[PDB]
């Protein structure tokens, strides 16, 4: 499922902002808008990577 | 019901095993020249350095 | 590249021996390259003439002997 | 001045789609790119100055949110055109390989080839070279869209052979 | 003083300015830029207007592609 | 004309003589003074082997730039059984004296032009590096 | 094949046992770049091509740029010292 | 598009002042990002390990090398991103880590040098590119000129680079002295039967390898990697590794090598025990850099190892890269700073890092667990798949000396954590300034990659199966 992969990749981005605040000695929620940006970009990779994997599978199916 | 579920799972794993073992054979398979080197220029015949060339060099 | 080139840009000493080897390889898959061996050895005699030097030192030894 | 006299693969595809050419000439790549391709150029040209304004909004250089010099914007515009053109050439010449969607250009190359067959001239045009140099220059430009990451290289040659059916 | 206006404020003025103050750069650069631009644009014109190219010089003995016919004469 | 035969075996020994004076020298500059002679013996060996081209190439570039470069730096201190004659034929296939230098200019430019193109970046680096080090901009 | 081998090997032995003179290391290295030539050049000669000469002109150039770069490295090594 | 960057940017730097040095590197950062993003699709240029030979039998572009070709841009984005961004807006971090004028030029020259090895078919392009990257590292060591250890290390690197220059050239010369090629179609499992090309290709391998820290030639790279400044070493202990190792793994010129196997054993052994009694952190870190290349020597021996190589590369070029940036962060909290070029040396100095934050410590802890193969980490499956390639072809004693090396390694990796979580007696309560956001966000990214990298374990295997075969 594509959407379930997207949720996990955006959760990875949520963790990126969450970690970066804790090195910056900020609180957990310090700059909330950044959680959106990281929420997209990593999810965008899950956009791309799954689009890779779709395009992988069909190639195998065309060799039978 | 549980045996049907495990039939699906064990057949999925045997599909996985017979996927990978075949893919390992697909690794060690002899590759053609078209895949290995440049697709066009299908011969490896060099025929290079043609200015002072002599008729009869091919064999 | 500079594969079969020469000093004057023509073909070298063993171009033929090279190309007859490459003709030996372009028609031949691996696990059948063994028949390609005398085509290869004919190339090697071009480069270093080891069979030729072995041919000539024996007859030179015979000429020295008499 | 049109005999290839080398052994070239014929219609040897690169994906699931039919090919056209092994190296499209540089004028042709301009002549066949889709209208969605020019948007990639334009958005890449906009990406670099927006990128620098972004990067200073994230962390400024000297602690002050200040927009950079116009000199940086002009040079970022130049390199944005560089990235957009590299992307344009890269996205366009796949379709000659039959590796992405080859729908309209396979039609257009059933046209322009047939347009110049009936016009009686060469199917690609005469280059100003001896055919051995045509071979060697095309050996330089063969598959050279790969490694676009390292260096740009193109086909300015107009040599005869292209991985066509027969000519 | 002739310090700088900048190339990216007004181009053609800056070209005039460099030609008045630093011709060592700009008149090497003009000869340099006149090379490849003229090399691109003039060579279609010469084939169209002045005269076309030359026949290529042969580099070896030219070999035709025939089938060794019966050629008589000079047996003995 | 039998003195003619051992020419090559002259310059080999004179090479072996010379290198010992490289790695046995009091001053630094005495060593490079032997080294330029080693370049000259090398160039005579190239003329004697049958490459009269590269003999003079080396004189242009070895004792041209790089030796004189070494001299220029070292000034700046403060205070101190194969015995078989090979047979050579004569063929008439060549038509014009495309010598060794021509065919270098063909292979560097057609068959392997990318090597010269990256060599441009090597020569670029030769410019940037000394200006990257020995300047201290502002 | 003798002369390039002997120049290379004596330059190598000169590089090893003569560290504490540092310019001597450079010039032994430079003669190494000569010795690789003296073997390769005659391999072009004996093998009827300029393909070895193709590599040879490049390694001439690279020996040059080596002497260009590393001697500026030397000047950096002595600017921060006095002698 | 490297050259298309370089030819513009050196004109740009020459036409620039000295205060633009951060902003040029910010430009090149964003530039390489957009090179990766807007042109990523060239993995589509093959489907069945379809390999291109470009510029006429000279370069080789394939299924494999495209990955490393992407990887070097990915790491260079990080290295550039160190420069272009401040750490803090302090007086200290502007007399530290201020780049020179010519530095960012030399990087793209080096990346040209690194890529023209991995893509090289010819020995001549190999030789040009190893000279290119050798000159690169000569300058990049020597560029921070006003440090005595810097220039001394530049000379030290220089002479061994000259020996390996002439040694690789002598190997190419000897291979040409027996054969009239320079390419590698001339091997093809037929001449290997009937000609002793063992010793010559072995001598090629050794000359290529001894620019790594291969254990006969052992101390000198370590002396460099401490005498360099703390910044340059995070670049020059990475690029000469993954460039030539990708070459050597691409063409398996020494298969069942008696020499390379014994040197691999000795490499792992002396690197693991050389990490032991050391209090200088650049040392310790460089010996980690040695033993991981020890594993690389193992992957040189095999046949058809494009999985375990590339996976351990993207392991190593993240973990080894990131632990530097962690101790680059860590020098703010320490109590004693010498040596403007090289602030931290002694591993004692980060004695109380957990009472400064928990989270830089946790991020340090997982990456130092990533060097020792802790199973929920990305650093683990590297060693796992190495061993899935090792006993694939019967390097049994190699496997058990790998285990010995892994244990003796993991002894000294934990020494960082032995230091890092202790008492400090003088704890931070309030810093004025924060760390520059996206610079630290890169480290957050690089560490969620290592922790949550077993997620895409399955998908990378599928991409491996479809694309690389």
């Amino acid at each position: 499922a594509l959407f379930t992969s997207l949720v996990g990749a955006s959760g990875l981005g949520f963790a990126t902002k969450f970690l970066s605040n804790k090195i910056r000695l900020k609180p957990a929620g310090y700059y909330p808008l950044g959680y959106v940006f990281s929420g997209v970009a990593w999810a965008g990779l899950g956009l791309v990577l799954h689009n890779v994997h779709q395009h992988s599978l069909e190639v195998l199916e065309k060799k039978k | 019901d549980i045996l049907n579920e495990e039939a699906k799972i064990v057949q999925a794993l045997n599909n996985q095993r017979e996927l990978t073992i075949k893919m390992h054979e697909l690794k060690r398979e002899e590759k053609d020249y078209a895949h290995s080197y440049s697709p066009l220029f299908s011969d490896p015949v060099p025929q290079g350095g043609s200015i002072g060339k002599a008729p009869g060099s091919s064999r | 590249t500079a594969a079969g080139i020469s000093l004057t840009g023509g073909r070298n000493r063993c171009f033929s021996e090279w190309q007859s080897f490459m003709h030996c390889t372009a028609k031949t898959d691996a696990k059948s390259r063994a028949q390609c061996l005398p085509n290869f050895e004919d190339y090697m005699e071009c480069l270093h003439h080891t069979k030729e030097k072995a041919r000539l030192r024996e007859i030179e030894s015979v000429l020295k002997q008499k | 001045s049109s005999t290839p006299l080398v052994k070239t693969s014929v219609n040897y595809s690169y994906g699931d789609y039919p090919l056209i050419d092994a190296d499209p000439h540089f004028k042709r790549v301009v002549g066949y790119m889709r209208p969605s391709d020019y948007g990639v150029i334009g958005l890449a040209t906009a990406a670099l100055p927006a990128g620098i304004c972004f990067a200073e909004w994230l962390d400024p250089v000297k602690g002050k949110f200040a927009r950079p010099s116009v000199k940086f914007l002009r040079v970022a515009t130049m390199l944005g055109f560089a990235v957009g053109f590299g992307a344009a050439y890269a996205r366009s010449s796949l379709r000659f390989f039959g590796v992405t969607e080859n729908a309209r250009e396979y039609k257009k190359d059933e046209a322009q080839m047939a347009a110049r067959k009936a016009a009686g001239l060469e199917p690609y045009g005469t280059s100003s070279l001896t055919p051995e140099l045509q071979e060697i220059a095309a050996k330089n430009s063969a598959h050279s869209i790969a490694g676009l990451f390292i260096f740009p290289w193109f086909n300015f040659v107009n040599h005869p052979y292209h991985g066509r059916e027969q000519k | 003083i002739n310090a700088n206006p900048g190339f990216w404020n007004g181009p053609f003025r800056y070209l005039r300015w460099s030609a008045h103050n630093r011709p060592h750069l700009f008149f090497a650069f003009a000869i340099g830029i006149a090379g490849p631009v003229a090399a691109l644009t003039l060579t279609p014109l010469r084939r169209k207007y002045l005269y076309p190219d030359h026949s290529p010089l042969p580099q070896s003995y030219p070999l035709p592609q025939r089938a060794r016919e019966g050629l008589t004469g000079f047996d003995d | 004309m039998y003195l003619t035969y051992y020419f090559i075996e002259i310059t080999i020994f004179l090479a072996i003589l010379c290198t010992i004076f490289i790695i046995s020298a009091k001053n630094p500059m005495v060593s490079i003074l032997y080294m330029i002679a080693l370049f000259v013996i090398a160039a005579m060996y190239l003329y004697l082997i049958g490459l009269g081209i590269f003999s003079l190439l080396y004189i242009m570039i070895y004792i041209g730039a790089i030796a004189v470069l070494f001299l220029f730096i070292i000034t700046l201190l403060d205070i101190n059984g194969n015995d078989y004659n090979t047979i050579i034929t004569q063929d008439w296939f060549n038509i014009e004296n495309t010598t060794l230098l021509t065919t270098i200019g063909n292979v560097l430019l057609t068959n392997n032009a990318f090597i010269l193109l990256v060599l441009a970046i090597v020569l670029l680096l030769g410019i940037i590096g000394p200006i990257s080090i020995t300047m201290k901009h502002k | 094949m003798f002369i390039g081998t002997i120049i290379l090997v004596l330059s190598f032995l000169g590089f090893v046992f003569n560290r504490r003179n540092i310019i001597l290391a450079f010039i032994c290295l430079e003669t190494m770049l000569l010795g690789i030539n003296l073997i390769l050049l005659r391999n072009s000669v004996l093998f009827d091509d300029i393909s070895g000469s193709l590599f040879a002109i490049v390694i001439i150039i690279l020996a040059g740029v080596e002497s260009a770069i590393g001697l500026s490295l030397l000047v950096s090594y002595y600017r921060l010292r006095g002698v | 598009m490297l050259i298309l960057a370089i030819i513009s940017l050196i004109t740009f730097v020459s036409m620039s002042k000295l205060s633009d040095n951060r902003a040029i590197i910010r430009l090149i950062n964003i530039y390489l990002i957009l090179v990766l993003v807007l042109d990523s699709f060239l993995y589509l240029l093959f489907l069945n390990n379809q390999t291109y030979t470009v510029m006429g039998e000279l370069l080789i572009f394939n299924s494999f090398t495209f990955y490393i070709d992407m990887l070097i841009y990915f790491i260079m984005i990080v290295i550039s991103s160190l420069y272009g961004y401040n750490l803090y807006n302090n007086n200290l971090y502007k007399t530290l880590f201020e780049p020179k004028k010519e530095l960012i030029i030399l990087f793209l020259i080096n990346i040209l040098g690194a890529l023209l090895i991995v893509h090289s078919n010819d020995f001549i392009t190999l030789f040009v590119a190893i000279e290119l990257q050798s000159y690169s590292i000569y300058l990049i060591t020597a560029i921070y000129n006003s440090s005595y250890k810097a220039s001394k290390a530049s000379m030290l690197y220089f002479f061994m680079g000259g020996i390996l220059s002439i040694l690789i050239a002598y190997s190419i010369n000897t291979y040409y002295s027996v054969l009239n090629s320079y390419t590698l179609h001339s091997l093809d499992s037929l001449i290997i039967n009937t000609l002793d090309l063992n010793l010559i290709l072995i001598a090629l391998s050794l000359g290529l390898l001894f620019k790594i820290g291969i254990a006969p030639l052992h101390k000198w790279l370590i002396s460099i990697y401490e005498n360099t400044p703390i910044l340059i070493t995070i670049y020059i202990s990475l690029i000469p590794k993954i460039s030539i190792l990708s070459y050597l793994v691409l063409s398996n010129i020494s298969i069942n090598s008696l020499v390379i196997s014994i040197l691999a054993i000795l490499t792992l052994l002396v690197g693991s025990v050389g990490g032991l009694l050391q209090i200088k952190i650049k040392r310790l870190l460089a010996f980690s850099g040695l033993t991981n290349a020890g594993y690389m020597m193992l992957l040189l021996l095999l046949n058809n190892n494009e999985f375990s190589y590339l996976y351990y590369i993207t392991q190593y070029s993240i973990s080894h890269l990131a632990i530097f940036m962690i101790i680059i962060f860590s020098i703010y909290y320490i109590n004693y700073i010498n040596n403007q070029y090289n602030p931290i040396i002694y591993v004692n100095q980060l004695k109380g890092l957990i009472h400064d934050n928990a989270y830089l410590v946790l991020s340090m802890a997982i990456v130092v667990f990533s060097f020792i193969g802790i199973p929920p980490l990305l650093g683990f499956f590297g060693k796992l798949n190495i061993l899935m390639s090792i006993l694939n072809n019967g390097y049994y004693f190699i496997s058990i000396v790998l285990i010995v090396a892994s244990l003796i390694s993991a002894l000294y990796y934990l020494y960082l954590l032995n230091v890092s979580i202790q008492d400090k007696n003088n704890i931070l309560i309030n810093s004025n300034e924060t760390v520059s956001s996206v610079l630290s966000y890169i480290l957050s990214s690089l560490i969620i990659l290592i922790t949550f990298g077993f997620i895409y374990n399955s998908l990378i295997i599928d991409i491996f199966n479809v694309y690389f075969n």
